[PDB]
RNA sequence: CCUUUAGUCCCUCGAAAUUUGAGGCUAGAGGAGAAAAGUUACCACAGGGAUAACUGGCUUGUGGCGGCCAAGCGUUCAUAGCGACGUCGCUGAUGUCGGCUCUUCCUAUCAUACCG
RNA sequence: ACUAACCAUCUAGUAGCUGGUUACCGCCGAAGUUUCCCUCAGGAUAGCAGUGUCGACCUUCAGUUUUAUGAGGUAAAGCGAAUGAACUUUAAAUAUGUAAGAAGCCCUUGUUACUUAACUGAACGUGGGCAUUCGAAUGUAUCGACACUAGUGGGCCAUUUUUGGUAAGCAGAACUGGCGAUGCGGGAUGAACCGAA
């Protein structure tokens, strides 16, 4: 039993998405979490991995709607960022 | 399989000679100490309390004041 | 110095230069080269184990290795014997070709006379 | 040193007992020539384990440092000298005391 | 017996307790018994002896 | 970018009842790059190596360090140095430990005997 | 909805493990080791022992001495030689590497796509001779090559040299010797001593 990290595994396409892929042994460049609504959807993730199986249908749904508005709101901040940088 | 291949022989010779090594530092230690020693009986020119840096440093330091 | 493969070299590791530097039983020793690089020089050496002799292989650099003479006296031989032989038979007479052990002293005469002997105590009072 | 501290983790299960520990040091003056009991600052140097420097471990060629108040010993710009070296030069395991020798 | 002082005796048909032999003195065959010497008794023998 | 080292006492700012602090010049040393890397007589876990318990003419009543003295010895000998006896200076424990056990021996003798 | 016992047989189930394994005499006779391999409870290779074949032959080989030349210039003597273990004319003790002719040559000349300004050099050879000491000594109860086959692949103690440490112990490295497969004489006795197989 070893690591998938320390053995040189390349990333495999899958339903998951590669994405695009960072060159090994160079700057993987640090993208910040700073802003509040990106510090929301992060945690409401968290949160609900936490508490896991709920018996309710309702209130298991109500745990994926706040998710999903957490990533509405940071995306609409995130475009009007985008928009102000193509301003600038 | 290599590694412990090689440490499966060589093994006690690793283990005397980092007897011989610290043996060794034991020496340079005292001898260090001893020129020190020296060099204050033959002068010294120092403060009121020894210096904050540690040893080996310190002592490299009064050494370089030659 | 310019080095051929298959000449006699001795090998004296000088303590200037730690790269190349061999173990202390290849120090003073003396072998056939095989193999001559850039800077390196492989010379193969024999080392006894009982009763045979294992060849080894090591790399030599310059700065350790020099040639011999041992084969100097073997060519000098050659040809001291090679003009003996021919002004030997030039005028006709044999000549003894071969080296021959140092035999032991033939009898003679010691005269006293301005070398009168000088006696010594075991040790040495003056 | 001080009477209560909390160690690091790493060095935790080293314990030194409380019957085996020494405050002060019969330390010799090579130019006055006198003995004075000093107490000691810090162990500064054991040159046999990097660990016992770290533990405190008091052996023979061990650099301490004590104080030499009460010693007035007056240095350049005469100042009066507290802290200095000295090497522990007996063995502290066979016998109950510690012995040292002024670095000066 | 060292591994020299072996080779001499064998080389000087010296194989066995009590056997004896006659060398010509040489300076190669004078260090040979100089070697085998805490093992041998030699000397110059005589007419009678021959 | 600053620090240290040795020199010139060759030049500025601050303080100070005439003395200082902070920098400069010369040239040695210290501090491919946000991916990760180097390092430790330290710790935890897992593994490998070496050793495969020890002591047996053992032990007892007189400390250690440092100085002075010191017959000798030494690489020729009181000085390369080693160096004794002295003298001087510094200095309630405890608690898985106890209890019982015939016979015989040791003296390192508490008593009884005799001496100084 | 899901997912005990005894009897006979498969079964003489699976072991690298334990124990045992059957006349005599003769001859030859070990190793307890190197190197490599996903190598350490294992394989291959080389060594020691043996068989068969071929090839020789003093044109041989050798845990040896000598000569010549190195690595230790390690002691010593001198400084009425110079200079100052690090000085030397010389040079120990003690072990140690390499070479010593028929495979070397020498004289005449053939090849080469190597080499050189070049019938110049390097390699392999043809023709003559050194075949009687042919180019030190001593020995030699033969030596080399290929193929095949079996057991082996642990160390203990001691001398000498050397490295490190301790209050003293002790720990490591190299050579050699003894014991392991060895009886006999001696040391009253006997793994490690002496003598001698």
């Amino acid at each position: 039993v070893y690591s998938e990290k320390e053995l040189g595994i390349p990333q495999l396409n899958t339903v998951t998405p590669v994405g695009v892929t960072k060159p090994k042994g160079k700057k993987k460049g640090k993208v910040f979490v700073d802003d509040r609504e990106s510090m929301n959807t992060i945690l409401a993730m968290v949160e609900a991995e936490k508490q896991g199986q709920i018996e309710s249908k309702i209130m298991r749904a109500r745990q994926l709607e706040e998710i999903r508005e957490a990533r509405r709101i940071e995306a609409e901040k995130k475009e009007a960022e985008r928009k102000a940088l193509l301003e600038n | 399989a290599r590694k412990q291949r090689d440490l499966k022989k060589f093994g006690k010779a690793v283990q005397v000679q980092k007897q011989l090594e610290r043996a060794k530092q034991k020496r340079e230690a005292l001898d260090k100490i001893n020129q020190l020693k020296r060099k204050r009986a033959e002068g010294g020119a120092l403060g009121a309390t020894e210096a904050d840096d540690p040893f080996d440093v310190a002592v490299d330091n009064e050494l370089s004041r030659d | 110095r310019t080095y051929r493969v298959g000449d006699i070299v001795d090998i004296k590791v000088n303590g200037a230069v730690q790269k190349g530097m061999p173990h202390k039983f290849y120090h003073g020793k003396t072998g056939v080269v095989y193999n001559v690089t850039k800077s390196a020089v492989g010379v193969i050496v024999y080392k006894r184990v009982k009763h045979r002799y294992i060849e080894k292989r090591i790399n030599v650099r310059i700065e350790h290795v020099k040639p011999s003479r041992s084969r100097e006296d073997f060519l000098r031989r050659v040809k001291e014997n090679a003009e003996l032989k021919k002004k030997a038979k030039a005028e006709g007479v044999p000549v003894q070709l071969k080296r021959q052990p140092a035999m032991p002293r033939e009898a003679h005469t010691v005269s006293i006379a301005d070398n009168k002997p000088v006696t010594l105590a075991p040790v040495a009072y003056e | 040193g001080p009477d209560f501290t909390r160690r690091p983790v790493k060095y935790e299960r080293f314990i030194r007992p409380m019957g085996l520990r020494y405050k002060k040091a019969n330390v010799t003056h090579p130019t006055l020539n006198v003995t004075v009991q000093l107490p000691i600052l810090s162990v500064k140097k054991n040159p046999s384990n990097p660990l016992y420097t770290q533990l405190g471990v008091l052996t023979k060629g061990t650099i301490i440092e004590v104080n030499v108040s009460d010693l007035g010993i007056v240095t350049a710009s005469g100042k009066i000298a507290w802290g200095r070296y000295a090497q522990i030069t007996n063995n502290p395991e066979n016998d109950g005391c510690v012995n040292a020798v002024l670095l000066v | 017996i060292p591994p020299k002082p072996r080779k001499i005796l064998q080389l000087l048909r010296l194989r066995q307790i009590n056997n004896g032999v006659f060398v010509k003195v040489t300076k190669a065959t004078a260090e040979m018994i100089k070697i085998v010497e805490p093992w041998v008794a030699y000397g110059y023998p005589n007419l009678k002896s021959v």
